[PDB]
């Protein structure tokens, strides 16, 4: 869940 | 004794980069924050919620679906917390030699400090009396949101106890900036591949934190220290508001997860 955000917003 | 050389010019000149990635990552700013909380500022005055009624209108006037208002409340909270994510993990990426680091490490930094990093800028929000909310729109109550039904009545408490103590040593946007920076960058994080290149970024932004508070506050000689010790604290912080958050999910049952 929180990963997820985090990884996407890396981008 | 302290000397103005390259070194020093060098730490200022990070201090300015992150401050100016800073103002442009988080749109409300603790200065800001202070001038809303003090009435010291010409912007539209914040809508308050200090009982049901207040906030039964605050709704409708805000302008930011479960029938119960301490669930409505909770869900907000946890909403703004993937917007700070962002918002936190945008800043990151300007701290210098941060997306050059293992992308699976810049994984574990953000996924390990966003809670305490989330609690440092909600003090910013907070004044003895409550928190800002809605982008400095709302304002609810400190013992508005302390007499929601358990398990929401305690949500916000430890928030506020960190605050009181955190705002009584009156950083700055300038300060805090450098702070959030040396969070992120903690060596000692669970699972992390590669520690040794967090530690050396970590080392060159405690200096610039130890002199931007040198500069900046000449009333505390062990500000520096003091800030050091709030890390320590935010760390079982974080522990016990994790341990709630399951209590919750396990008791009680945002559009970018569902995407
Ligand atoms: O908007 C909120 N709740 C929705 C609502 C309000 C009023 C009536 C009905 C529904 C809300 C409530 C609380 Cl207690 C805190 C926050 C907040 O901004 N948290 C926050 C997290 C991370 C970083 C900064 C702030 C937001």
């Amino acid at each position: 869940g929180l990963e997820a955000i985090i990884r996407k917003a890396l981008m | 004794h302290m000397q103005l050389n390259p070194e020093s010019a060098d730490l200022r000149a990070l201090a300015k980069h992150l401050y100016d990635s800073y103002i442009k990552s988080f749109p409300l700013t603790k200065a800001k924050a202070r001038a809303i909380l003090t009435g010291k500022t010409t912007d539209k005055s914040p809508f308050v919620i200090y009982d049901m009624n207040s906030l039964m209108m605050g709704e409708d006037k805000i302008k930011f679906q479960s029938k119960e208002v301490a669930i409505r409340i909770f869900q907000g909270c946890q909403f703004r917390s993937v917007e700070a994510v962002q918002e936190i993990t945008e800043y990151a990426k300007s701290i210098p030699g941060f997306v050059n680091l293992d992308l699976n490490d810049q994984v574990t930094l953000l996924k390990y400090g966003v809670h305490e990093i989330i609690y440092t800028m909600l003090a910013s929000l907070m004044n003895k009396d409550g928190v800002l909310i809605s982008e400095g729109q709302g304002f609810m109550t400190r013992e508005f949101l302390k007499s929601l039904r358990k398990p929401f009545g305690d949500f916000m408490e430890p928030k506020f106890e960190f605050a009181v103590k955190f705002n009584a040593l009156e950083l700055d946007d300038s300060d805090l900036a450098i702070f959030i920076a040396v969070i992120i960058l903690s060596g000692d994080r669970p699972g992390l591949l590669n520690v040794k290149p967090i530690e050396d970024i970590q080392d060159n932004l405690l200096q610039a934190l130890e002199l931007q508070l040198k500069l900046n506050h000449p009333e505390s000689s062990q500000l520096f220290a003091k800030l050091l010790q709030k890390m320590t604290d935010l760390r079982q912080i974080v522990t016990e508001h994790v341990q709630l958050l399951q209590v919750i999910k396990k008791t009680e049952t945002h559009p970018l997860l569902q995407e």
